[PDB]
């Protein structure tokens, strides 16, 4: 599990290399861009793989690095959501939002 | 040290209950095996806790394996603890007599110095409550989880005298042969207190238990009474 | 201060007397298709069929005239130590209120 | 945590004698308020019984004398063919005024039922309520 | 209070019902 | 932090009604939105008889003399409960409610479960929630019962992690294990909009007497 000092550190670390590519290449680091980028670690990292992905790679740190850490409740443990204790509290908000939309109404190629 | 026997489970210790989910610790807490059966293989294992200040409990452990069994046995019953009144912290308030399924079970309140006289599993589970002082016999079938079963609700279902004295609204008024004719108020209502007197009855319709009587005439002749055994 | 009691007694519900055959107004306060949900003062709602005749007038909002046959619809079957209930009045439509 | 005996006295009685025993740290946040404002009844587990023999129900059938009225104006003049109001908190049917009229003629002459029904519906009638038996 | 209920037997109970001969020879 | 206790904690406990909960309601009110009208005789639970003024007809009626103190100690605790920041948890799972109950929970800062309850919710909460998860200080049940005609399992979940619970019993539903036990009329939509509306205003009321206590006193 990757902590947000290892991400953020990730990123400085990252800007660095960015400017460091910049002037292997001659380009100037103030525009230098991720096309750039990805066509500058091509050509000094010539790769014939057919996967794309095994190919190397110089991306932004949380393109790469994924992250599912949704927290639900605070330091007082309260939680945030009123649905929380469902267990499912997005597909009940969600059915609870079109019950109210379809209550609202009654009042008043793709897939 | 050993259990009942060299061979036995039944009265090993198993150590404190280990650090709950909850987050609380129970290091003065005790455990004792009192029982360990082959499920046809699996084991199911009963086992008592308790802090020796009245809180204990039981439970049952399911495993393949006898010392997860143990854990779970032991985890389990930390969390289904039971609260046993203690007269004078060393023992019961009154006789219990009670049936669990075909057990029957006869406990008396005993004075200090007198010890448990009890089958070996209730001398266990007394331990555990911190009773140092009681008479108990067990009849029917002894069958060692409807002995603890009913141990515990006859243990737990126990009337202090407070609440005899605020039931009757009455002194609770105790009398020892040590002390002569000395009232000693035991307990007092909270609420007022009654000014008419019990009804002094002149004969209680009591249902009394041949074996008590029959030991206070002197016809039990029993060989294997009033044995001379180890402290317990 | 009026007591429970007082209420209960001078309450029209009680004053009814029995529910059979007794013609009560009703008020529509949820449709599904062609099921009308009306309330009529009691503890159950009755679930009506929309008559075929003038069958759009009978929307939310609408009061009917009802005949009811049943306050709660129970009944004791074989085996059981308590009623089943359907949570429903017994009624039948007879038209609306003018 | 507790003890999970749900059986077993309360969750009062439960959690203060865990509490004083020493397992429980503090004081769950509902004991005060539970010490302060205790309820009725404690509440205590209680398995229902199915009663048997002699045993009956302690609810008593609601009746009042204007039923007898009721039942018998009920079979006289049947249903009126007004319908209930429900919803009116003073909704006064066409039976409920003749047993206004019959409790006022009750306190304002003698007690013989048929007369005073009779004489009740000559009243309502005169009033010019329709009364069709 | 005079709104308490009173006991009495149920004064609608209908008739219990009889068969078409009730009463006949 | 003895000071801050003695004074925010324990001061609202030396008073009968210190969120003045008996001014929402009268036996007028409950009686207009037919909190008395219980099930069938047929349907009965013995253990509501002592709640019961009598059958009328054959369908029971809830003395609501008794109504108005149980719903009085309900309301209280309740108060008192979210004057003290706990947890709140709505449970019903009667689906002609359960928009309302939902909304009502959201509007009062609340939380509600009118959903299909699985099992090990309260008893399970480490393995299903977190194991930092913080179970609710308070239950209310608006419906006791779930769909079949028997208890809300959560009466015993609850009952088993001890949480109190208040809960609205009818006829034929089981008190004996419900903390603050309500009787009346769980049917008509008239007496649950009742019960919602009276609970929101305990809590928001109790929630803002606790908000301006506290700045009363950080200010003297
Ligand atoms: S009912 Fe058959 S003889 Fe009367
Ligand atoms: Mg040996
Ligand atoms: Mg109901």
């Amino acid at each position: 599990t990757y902590t947000e000092d290892f991400i953020k550190k990730q990123i400085e670390e990252f800007n660095i290399g960015k400017r460091h590519l910049a002037n292997m290449m001659g380009e100037d680091p103030e525009t230098f861009t991720q096309e750039d980028i990805d066509r500058a670690i091509a050509y000094l990292f010539p790769s014939g793989l057919f996967e794309k992905r095994a190919r190397p790679v110089m991306k932004h740190p949380e393109q790469i690095f994924p992250r599912q850490r949704a927290i639900q409740w605070g330091e007082d443990g309260r939680p945030f959501h009123y649905l929380f204790y469902t267990g499912k509290q997005s597909y009940y908000s969600l059915m609870h939002d079109v019950y109210g939309m379809l209550l609202n109404l009654e009042k008043h190629g793709s897939r | 040290e050993r259990g009942w026997s060299g061979n036995s489970w039944g009265g090993i210790s198993l150590g404190p209950p280990d650090p709950g989910p909850c987050g609380e610790t129970y290091e003065d807490f005790d455990t004792r095996i009192l029982e360990v059966r082959n499920v046809f293989k699996s084991i199911r294992v009963l086992v008592a806790v308790g802090n020796g200040k009245g809180a204990a409990g039981f439970s049952i452990g399911k495993a393949t394996d006898r010392m997860d069994a143990f854990r779970k046995a032991k985890n389990r019953a930390v969390h289904h603890l039971h609260y046993i009144e203690r007269y004078e912290d060393h023992t019961i308030f009154h006789d219990i007599s009670l049936r669990f399924k075909r057990t029957h079970i006869k406990m008396k309140k005993q004075p200090k110095g007198y010890g448990l006289r009890c089958h070996r599993a209730i001398i266990t589970i007394c331990r555990l409550i911190g009773i140092k002082d009681m008479y108990a016999k067990v009849s029917g079938s002894i069958n060692m989880l409807s002995l603890t079963q009913g141990l515990f609700r006859g243990l737990s279902r126990q009337e202090t005298h407070q609440q005899l004295a605020d039931k009757k609204g009455l002194h609770v008024v105790e009398i020892r042969e040590e002390c002569g004719p000395l009232p000693i108020v035991v307990a007092s209502p909270r609420g007022p207190l009654r000014k008419d007197p019990e009804p002094e009855d002149e004969v209680p319709d009591v249902k009394l238990d041949w074996e008590d009587v029959k030991t206070a005439q002197g016809m039990k002749r029993s060989v294997w009474s009033n044995l001379k055994r180890a402290a317990t | 201060v009026e007591s429970f009691a007082s209420m209960l007694r001078h309450s029209p519900l009680t004053q009814m007397g029995p529910a059979k055959d007794k013609l009560v107004i009703g008020r529509i306060f949820h449709i599904v298709e062609n099921d009308l949900y009306i309330d009529f003062g009691g503890k159950f709602h009755c679930v009506c069929r929309r008559p075929e005749v003038d069958g759009e007038k009978y929307q939310k909002g609408t009061r009917v005239r009802l005949r009811l046959l049943d306050l709660e619809l129970t009944s004791r079957f074989l085996g059981a130590t308590t009623d089943t209930t359907v949570l429903e009045a017994n009624a039948v439509l007879l038209g609306i209120q003018e | 945590a507790g003890s999970r005996l749900e059986t077993v006295g309360s969750i009062f009685s439960r959690t203060r004698d865990l509490v004083r025993a020493g397992v429980l740290k503090e004081k769950p946040l509902w004991f005060d308020v539970y010490d302060a404002f205790p309820p009725l009844r404690e509440p205590v587990f209680q398995r229902p019984r199915v009663r048997y023999g002699k045993a009956k129900a302690p609810i008593q059938d609601i009746w009042y004398h204007e039923d007898r009225i009721r039942a018998k104006f009920y079979s006289v003049y049947g249903s009126g063919q007004r319908a209930f109001d429900l919803f009116n908190p003073n909704f006064k049917s066409t039976c409920q005024r003749f047993v206004e009229k019959y409790t006022e003629l009750q306190k304002l002459g003698e007690t013989d039922e048929e007369k005073l029904f009779v004489e009740t519906g000559k009243a309502l009638l005169a009033e010019g309520v329709i009364l069709r038996r | 209070n005079e709104d308490l209920p009173i006991s009495m037997e149920n004064p609608y109970k209908e008739p219990l019902k009889k068969c078409i001969l009730c009463g006949k020879h | 932090s003895t000071d801050f206790n003695d004074k925010i904690l324990n001061e609202p406990l030396k008073h009968s009604d210190f969120f003045n909960v008996k001014e929402l309601f009268s036996v007028r009110s409950l009686f207009d939105a037919r909190v008395h009208l219980g099930h069938k005789a047929g349907c009965r639970h013995r253990f509501m008889e002592p709640y019961i003024f009598g059958s009328r007809l054959d369908h029971d009626i809830i003395d609501l003399e008794q109504t108005a103190t149980h719903l009085q100690l309900a309301l209280n605790f309740t108060a008192h409960m979210a004057y003290r920041k706990g947890i709140i948890l709505f449970i019903s799972r009667n689906r002609q409610f359960s928009y309302l109950i939902e909304n009502m929970a959201r509007d009062c800062g609340e939380y509600a479960h009118t959903r299909y309850f699985r099992g090990g919710m309260l008893t399970n909460a480490r393995l299903l929630f977190g194991p930092t998860v913080r179970l609710p200080d308070l239950i209310i049940f608006l419906h006791t019962l779930n769909n079949i005609f028997e208890p809300h399992v959560a009466v015993r979940d609850a009952a088993k992690m001890n949480i109190p619970t208040v809960g609205i019993v009818d006829t034929n539903c089981n008190p004996c294990l419900i903390t603050y036990p309500v009787p009346g009329n769980d049917d008509s939509p008239l007496a649950v909009h009742l019960y919602c509306r009276l609970f929101q205003t305990a809590i928001t009321r109790a929630k803002e007497k606790r908000q301006q206590v506290e700045a009363l006193y950080r200010l003297q």
